[PDB]
């Protein structure tokens, strides 16, 4: 069977605030992944992550899921 | 209350009866907790799980 | 025979989800927690060299073919009681076909 | 200190336990004993456990 | 300790007995850590090799990998032995064991 937290990370990935928190995210890594190729990036001691992104997504849906996901399980 | 008059009449309850109240009351609301504390759990305790085994 | 080709694709990720944190498919040897797998069909349980084996798999000396490594997977405890494999097996039969058939188009 | 270093703040999942009158399920203690004895007994003691 | 460091690419498991208590969220810390595991670290997280991305864990790099996957376990009881109704389980066995 398919797993409850993730059929309930998917449902609320598409809302409103889950495609606008994606979309920051992605639009993140798509910034990072430009740097990578460019000239010496291996050398630069700046390097940009995305993290801070990733726990705002990831936090929404935690928020959105957490209180509803026990109801599901046995 | 008059119901306290028939009792002890104008009296303070005796260390006796106290002490004698105490025993009963620890065995009966402790029962009484239990029971209710069981009940409120059902399906959760382990005899209810060694039924459904 | 009991064993049907699957998917290199489906066994590819179910490799690297479940396999790969321990394993390695590519020619040479660089073992991890467990042996590099490179031509280990055919070939001898416990054979390739500069890893160093439980006595239980060595003991076994199981020859390697689709239909071992489908009945290994199932329980790799309950086929060696003495393997150090930290698993608990592919309990359907669909997944050590799809995964066994990425292993000949790997491990090659 | 950076958000990650913290590390992401865990939410709170309803626990049939969490409550002044609630008791464990031991229900599902049990199908728990099952999944450590099967998935995680192979790194970890549970030493303190007899 | 020794055999168990050497199992785990220098790392060191540490004994479950009261892990629910030796940690912050407790219950839900330990589910949300074995539920936690994303596909791929988020973009530019440069992980060390023989290390796992989980957001939970403080620093993001921890040495246990992904090992809770759906139907890996059958129940006795019949009980859809889902990721996270699994993680869920041994969670509540942890907090038992612990208190
Ligand atoms: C690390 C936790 C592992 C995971 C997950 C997988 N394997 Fe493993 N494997 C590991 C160890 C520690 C050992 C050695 C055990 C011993 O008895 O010495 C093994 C061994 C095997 C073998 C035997 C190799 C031989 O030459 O006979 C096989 C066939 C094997 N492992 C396959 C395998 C695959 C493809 C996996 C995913 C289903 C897998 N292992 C994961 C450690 C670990
Ligand atoms: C060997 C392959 C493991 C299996 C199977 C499981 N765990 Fe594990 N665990 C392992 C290691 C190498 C470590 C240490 C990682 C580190 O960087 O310290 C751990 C750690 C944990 C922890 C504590 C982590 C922390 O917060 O510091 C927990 C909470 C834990 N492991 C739980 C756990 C459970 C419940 C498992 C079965 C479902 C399980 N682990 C399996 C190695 C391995």
């Amino acid at each position: 069977d398919t797993d409850q937290l993730e059929d309930l990370r998917e449902h609320f990935k598409n809302t409103e605030e889950g495609k606008a928190l994606v979309h920051h995210y992605e639009e993140c890594a798509e910034r990072v992944k430009i740097q990578q190729q460019q000239p010496g990036y291996a050398d630069l001691e700046h390097k940009e992550d995305c993290v801070e992104e990733f726990f705002h997504l990831q936090h929404y849906l935690d928020t959105a899921t957490a209180p509803r996901l026990f109801d599901k399980l046995k | 209350s008059s119901l306290y008059k028939t009792f002890f009449k104008r009296n303070a309850v005796f260390v006796g009866t106290i002490f004698a109240g105490a025993f009963v009351f620890q065995t009966v609301f402790d029962t009484a907790i239990t029971s209710w504390y069981e009940n409120h759990n059902k399906g959760k305790l382990w005899k209810d799980v060694k039924a459904k085994i | 025979t009991e064993f049907k080709a699957g998917s290199a694709k489906k066994g590819a990720t179910l490799f690297k989800t479940r396999c790969l944190q321990c394993h390695t498919v590519e020619k040479g040897g660089p073992h991890k927690v467990g042996p590099n797998l490179h031509g280990i069909f055919g070939r001898h349980s416990g054979q390739a060299e500069g890893y160093s084996y439980t006595d239980a798999n060595i003991k076994k000396n199981v020859l390697w073919d689709e239909n071992n490594m489908s009945e290994y997977l199932t329980n790799p405890k309950k086929y060696i009681p003495g393997t150090k494999m930290a698993f608990g097996g592919l309990k359907k039969e669909k997944d050590r076909n799809d995964l066994i058939t990425y292993l000949k188009k790997a491990c090659e | 200190m950076t958000a990650a270093e913290h590390g992401l703040h865990a939410p709170a999942y309803a626990w049939s336990h969490n409550g002044p009158f609630e008791t464990f399920d031991h229900a599902s203690i049990r199908r728990g004993y099952q999944v450590y004895r099967e998935v995680c007994a192979a790194c970890h003691s549970l030493d303190r456990v007899a | 300790e020794q055999a168990a460091r050497a199992a785990n690419q220098g790392a060191l498991p540490p004994d479950l007995s009261l892990i629910v208590k030796a940690r912050h969220g407790g219950c839900d810390y330990i589910f949300s850590l074995l539920t936690g595991y994303p596909d791929e670290p988020p973009a530019g997280v440069a992980l060390p090799p023989g290390s796992n991305y989980n957001p939970y864990f403080p620093g993001g790099s921890i040495a246990m990998a992904r090992v809770l996957f759906d139907d890996m376990v059958e129940y006795e009881d019949g009980t859809p032995a889902t990721t996270s109704q699994m993680a869920k389980d041994v969670t509540t066995f942890l907090n038992w064991c612990a208190e």
